[PDB]
């Protein structure tokens, strides 16, 4: 049987009943190695876990997208007012730092 | 002094809090809650039984004829049969071969162990709630009866309490009630005179003693053996019996939320749902002055143990000084941690040893003592068992159990990618104006 | 066979009605409600009554002190006087001339006169409505209690009627009652244990033979005069008298929809208000064949006299020929006019003599005798008594009243107007037509 912090109870027969209750000793470790403790709120909270993963995710990838697409259009905006000369002489900070030619 | 605050329903767990008054010392009040009842408003339609097929004896008239006179009783049916030659112990009845007659008589009585074993068909609605409280209020205690509607005080010492209604009225009894040996169904009995045969209630009884019932049996009288004097009948069995055979369990084992359902009042116990709200009336009498109480200076609180069980096992303790050696009450105003006693008795140099109850993995709440605060912090552990044999004494916050370390990985993966687009944002910004400033040279 | 229909709650007025099965005899109902009754759940809470302070003998010690032992008897007090000189007929009491101590003590109990003399503090909820009805289903007749909840049946002949449930939850009594000699009224007493010295329940005891009560009643001693044994006392008077005093009238006499406040038991009789559904099961051996009935041909209704009056005062003449003798329905589909009689006894050639009542001054309305129908057309006069002391006996149709020329007036004022404008808007296309054709 599944006995959850809300409570559960049997009877036997003619003995009396017998409420049990559950508390809260998940599997796993809360304090380090960081597979470790997702399996803790995982065994702990299951429904919380999956959403709080999917939208750390989410935010993460949208981020690190966005900002990568952010210094590739000001990259592209330095670096195309020298790629439009003909002689093309783009300074020397500017090709270490925009990481030209 | 209206103190108004807000009690959980659950029955042996005490509840505790204090009512500070903004200059005078602090007053403790403890209420714990013994049994609560829920007796809802029940009316009783009509008892059932066995039936006991009733039979009168043969009418034989030899070379007659007999007729019907009917009584009236319950389902009584009757019936004329000729063409009969009966036969006795002592040889043939008649000596007519022909023509003779024989009545069969027969009616529906209820059984003779009907007083001991009967059912009884209620209905229920607008149920009562009665809890037997037991309220401290400034070392005064009472052990009352109190009543769980909106008004109807109990008084004790110039005390006015009023525990105000249920936040909810779920009831486990349904519209319909049968009660059959100490035991209470949810069943959905026909109404009286719409008793079927074969099933519960084919006799209706009013009461217990009404010597009116209603049967319908399916009786049907049948035509007797060929020299033989008896009443042959068919009907369809007890209804009672079979409904006693089937029986889908108890209230008592189905009930939700744990009820204890019980019967000579129809009554349920200890239903964990629900809230009872309290008004207390203070007369301002019971509020003591400060420089009466003691009073601490220089405190400091350190925690030996501190394991978020499910009973009082964490133990704070409080090194203080004050120049007064008596009693004053402890208190946490979050529901962070439970405490266990709502008094610490003081020595004026000595230490205070309290036992306290959390969910938290990093407790960090803010202790009230004699009238300061002290901080408590520690690190509490998880506890040896899975499952224990009490409730909880505790309230589960909701961010309890998030452990620093998954706080420091979601300060570092959602607030760090923040970091990110900002400075992702600035920098375009910069490119921005750094291009506007070399077209600005034509 | 289900037969829904719905009588409005009102006792004494007969309600008659047929079942058409399609293609057998009409069968017919009739259900006059006798007496209708409203019954709440009602809960004692409390008792009171007058008082009676108890006193008690005053203990006088000469030259010593006292001391206070309580009772614990109900609003009891006990103070202890020094400084007394006491006096009987014999002379004086004591001897000293200081330091003689006399003690009071007093205490309320309720009044010798409880038990036939006092007021019941009930709590009302969650009314049962039940009724004395009168059936007659096809010249089967009883008379049965019904309860109308939507189940509960009655039955009688294999005909399983069920009354369904008010339309209204209304209830003549408040969440709070208060029972006094024979009346009842909506009255806000105070919870038990929140009496107040001076008004009602100042002394409540649970029940009538409870052994205890509660008495708040401002009780306070005073000092005895000097040279006299008694015990001196000041208290606000009694609460349950001043209550009397005030009394704002019973709930037979304030209550609306007519109703009739009795207790036997706490109850209601024959509020008009709302109406109950019905519910007929009728089985499938009370349908006669068409052809074991009389059946007419060639029946005509005339008016004889018309008043739309209150009760029934209307005559109508039917002229028909029977193709057999007996009696059969009478019916009327709307509300346009009730008849007085359910049933008519034909003979096979006569003139038939029915009794109406309507509100129509000019009634047009299909009657439907045995399986025919004929139309009664007429016109009714005013009545002469202005106040009548019976109740209305046919339904309030709006327009009914309307009185042909009216009709004719609406007519031309509301008619006219849309001829004129619609005369106007093609006399506007023929103009517009007549232009484009000139501008050729």
């Amino acid at each position: 049987f599944t006995v959850t912090e809300k409570g559960w109870e049997f009877v036997w027969g003619n003995h009396p009943p017998k409420r049990f209750w559950a508390q809260e000793t998940a599997p796993g470790n809360p304090h380090g190695l960081p597979h470790e403790v997702i399996t803790h709120y995982y065994h702990r909270y299951p429904m919380s876990t999956i959403l709080g993963l999917s939208i750390c995710a989410a935010i993460a990838t949208v981020s690190v997208a966005a900002s990568t697409w952010l210094f590739c259009r000001s990259r592209v905006a330095c670096l195309t007012p020298y790629r439009l000369t003909p002689n093309a002489r783009i300074p020397f900070c500017l090709a270490v730092l925009c990481c030209a030619r | 002094y209206e103190h108004a605050t807000t009690m959980p329903s659950q029955a042996g767990i005490s509840y505790n809090t204090i009512v500070n008054r903004a200059g005078y010392a602090p007053l403790p009040i403890s209420i714990t809650p013994t049994k609560i009842k829920l007796i809802p408003t029940v009316n009783l339609e009509y008892v059932t039984c066995h039936y006991k097929t009733g039979m009168d004896s043969p009418a034989i008239k030899c070379c007659g004829s007999q007729e019907c006179t009917p009584t009236y009783r319950p389902d009584e049916q009757c019936k004329v049969f000729t063409g009969v030659y009966p036969f006795m112990w002592g040889g043939a009845y008649c000596f007519c071969d022909t023509e003779n007659t024989q009545v069969s008589k027969a009616y529906v009585m209820k059984s003779d162990d009907c007083l001991a074993d009967h059912a009884e068909a209620y209905k229920a609605h607008t149920a009562s709630v009665q809890a037997f409280l037991n309220i401290t209020v400034g070392e005064h205690s009472i052990v009352t009866t109190v009543y769980v509607n909106g008004e109807t005080p109990v008084n004790f010492n110039g005390v006015k309490i009023t525990a105000g209604p249920l936040s909810t009225a779920w009831t486990p009894f349904d519209r319909k009630i049968v009660q059959y040996a100490g035991e209470i169904y949810n069943y959905d009995f026909p109404e009286y005179g719409a008793g079927q045969p074969g099933a519960f209630g084919d006799i209706q009884s009013r009461t217990v003693s009404s010597s009116d019932l209603y049967a319908n049996t399916n009786l049907v009288l049948q035509r007797p053996k060929a020299g033989a004097i008896h009443v042959p009948y068919t009907q369809a069995p007890s209804g009672f019996e079979q409904w006693k055979k089937d029986k889908a369990p108890s209230l008592k084992f189905t009930a939700p939320f744990g009820c204890e359902i019980y019967t000579n009042p129809i009554r349920a116990e200890n239903c964990a749902v629900g809230s009872i709200p309290l008004a207390f009336d203070i007369p301002d009498a019971l509020f003591t002055r400060v420089s009466e109480t003691p009073t601490l200076s220089a405190a400091e609180c350190t925690l030996n143990e501190c394991v978020y069980s499910s009973d009082f096992g964490g133990i704070a303790t409080v090194k203080y000084s004050a120049s007064k050696s008596g009693k004053c009450a402890v208190h946490v105003p979050s529901g962070t941690a439970t405490l266990k006693e709502a008094a610490v008795e003081l020595t004026e140099q000595g230490s205070a040893t309290i036992h306290f109850s959390t969910a938290n993995i990093h407790p960090e709440f803010r202790l009230q003592i004699c009238t300061s605060y002290v901080t408590c912090k520690g690190d509490c552990h998880p506890p040896k068992d899975h499952i224990v044999t009490h409730p909880q004494y505790h309230a589960q916050t909701f961010t309890a159990a998030v452990s620093k370390t998954a706080w420091t990985w979601l300060t570092s993966l959602l607030g760090g990618s923040a970091v990110i687009i900002i400075i992702g944002l600035v920098l375009a910004t910069i490119v921005a104006m750094y291009v506007l400033t070399n077209q600005k040279h034509n």
